[PDB]
RNA sequence: GGGUUUUUCCUUCGAAACACGAAGGUUUUUAUCCCUGCC
RNA sequence: GGCAAAAAAAAA
């Protein structure tokens, strides 16, 4: 007899000013043993609201929580950038307790074109036998954006990781950093390093890139 | 000025046993219910234990009813976790959270520790090799230009990286850590500041792997003539 | 029907989900208790 | 009309 929580939906996103609200259902009845709680990226969440509607000691007023029945939500008046977190709904009518999978909200801001960095492989990583050519996507939006590889003009795949952060918490922008790994022999080998970026701030794509030695 | 803290996770492999501690501070232990929260990586959280006060009784999630056991300890103002039967299941955060006081917030848990980490891993541990990504230029050097250190194959997570010991916080952006096919974890951190002041300023970034014990602080600098 | 004597469920509170405590509540079961004498 | 009686245990 184990009480369940559903959440809905798993991620949302709205612009700043909206107004947005996350749903829970129970398995079963609860009572008002409800509490929600904000978690911002890797560090540990925070109480909104207790009591499956009360508003705990310092939260701001933006965010409420009613029951109806076993249909809880949680609305967030006007949404602001600070407000960029994962939400999680808690029952705590009976043991064992149970939270939902959670509602990750994203916020909505306007195009922001990335600004595009390559790095050399630093020779001491040439010390080594390896290279780890890097490209960089600082302060952009929105999330999806799309690195091409060249070598020597020739298009590369399947050698290449990309690595994204969280939205910024007060401008609500991305940064991402694709990191091409090869060899010692590869990379002296070839001469031009190219790094293509196609986002919705060019209106063509552009590139970046060096050569090898001449740095 | 309440704060709970949280320690004692880490690699342990399969089969193996832990013990987690929650050192209380700010407040009296026996007077709240506490319980263990944990979170996977990139999942979501899930309760584990709470004790609840006077009485001392416990309870258990039936993910861990035989192999975990919850205590407390009034003295220290300390509660405790004891972790038997580790399986690659329980890899995740620990938080330790205190339930709110009745009137103030009912059931709510009102302040959470920053969780410790459990890897339950048959890899043994590396530290990283880190090496520095210049600002590459042909020409002046007059805007603003980013610069950053690569940190490549270490296991567990977490490092920590700061640039220039803490001083540097404006613009600073540490990557996730990505796992590659070796198995071992490499992260990115960049910073941007405008150039102006790249010839005046050092940039160092202090790297730090207590997993692997590793502290190092690579020092970033431009690249031929 | 009205009771005596024991139980429980619920409610508010005690730093309090259970356990312990305080102050309260209005119901109902057992033909498995009493409804008897006196001006 | 005025007194006096009597008396075991369960459940929400």
């Amino acid at each position: 007899s184990d009480i369940q929580m559903t959440q809905s939906p798993s991620s949302l996103s709205a612009s700043v000013g909206d107004r947005v609200t996350i749903t829970c259902r129970a398995s079963q009845s609860v009572s008002s043993a409800v509490a929600w709680y904000q978690q911002k990226p890797g560090k540990a969440p925070k109480l909104l609201i207790y009591s499956a509607s009360s508003l705990y000691s310092g939260v701001p007023s933006r965010f409420s929580g009613s029951r109806s029945g076993t249909d809880f939500t949680l609305t967030i008046s006007s949404l602001q950038p600070e407000d960029f977190a994962t939400y999680y709904c808690q029952q705590s009518y009976s043991f064992p307790s149970t939270f939902g999978q959670g509602t990750k909200v994203e916020i909505k801001r306007t195009v922001a074109a990335p600004s595009v960095f390559i790095f050399p492989p630093s020779d001491e990583q040439l010390k080594s036998g390896t290279a780890s050519v890097v490209c960089l996507l600082n302060n952009f939006y929105p999330r999806e954006a799309k690195v091409q590889w060249k070598v020597d003009n020739a298009l590369q795949s399947g050698n290449s990781q990309e690595s994204v952060t969280e939205q910024d918490s007060k401008d609500s922008t991305y940064s991402l950093s694709s990191t091409l790994t090869l060899s010692k022999a590869d990379y002296e080998k070839h001469k031009v390093y190219a790094c293509e970026v196609t986002h919705q701030g060019l209106s063509s794509p552009v590139t970046k890139s060096f050569n090898r030695g001449e740095c | 000025e309440v704060q709970l803290v949280e320690s004692g996770g880490g690699l342990v492999q399969p089969g193996g046993s832990l013990r987690l501690s929650c050192a209380a501070s700010g407040f009296y232990i026996s007077y709240s219910s506490i319980h263990w929260v944990r979170q996977a990586p990139g999942k979501g959280l899930e309760w584990v234990a709470s004790i609840s006060p006077y009485s001392g009784s416990t309870y258990y999630a039936d993910s861990v009813k035989g192999r975990f056991t919850i205590s407390a300890d009034t003295s220290k103002n300390t509660a405790y976790l004891q972790m038997n039967s580790l399986r690659a299941e329980d890899t995740a955060v620990y938080y330790c959270a205190r339930q709110g006081y009745r009137r103030r917030s009912g059931r709510g848990f009102d302040y959470w520790g920053q969780g410790t980490l459990v890897t339950v891993s048959s890899a043994s541990t590396k530290g990283p090799s880190v090496f520095p990504l210049a600002p590459s230029s042909k020409s002046t050097s007059g805007g603003t230009a980013a610069l950053g250190c690569l940190v490549k194959d270490y296991f567990p997570e977490p490092v920590t990286v700061s640039w220039n010991s803490g001083a540097l916080t404006s613009g600073v952006h540490t990557f996730p850590a990505v796992l590659q096919s070796s198995g071992l974890y490499s992260l990115s951190s960049v910073v941007t500041v405008p150039s102006s002041s790249l010839g005046t300023q050092t940039y160092i970034c202090n790297v730090n792997h207590k997993p692997s014990n590793t502290k190092v602080d690579k020092k970033v600098e431009p690249k031929s003539c």
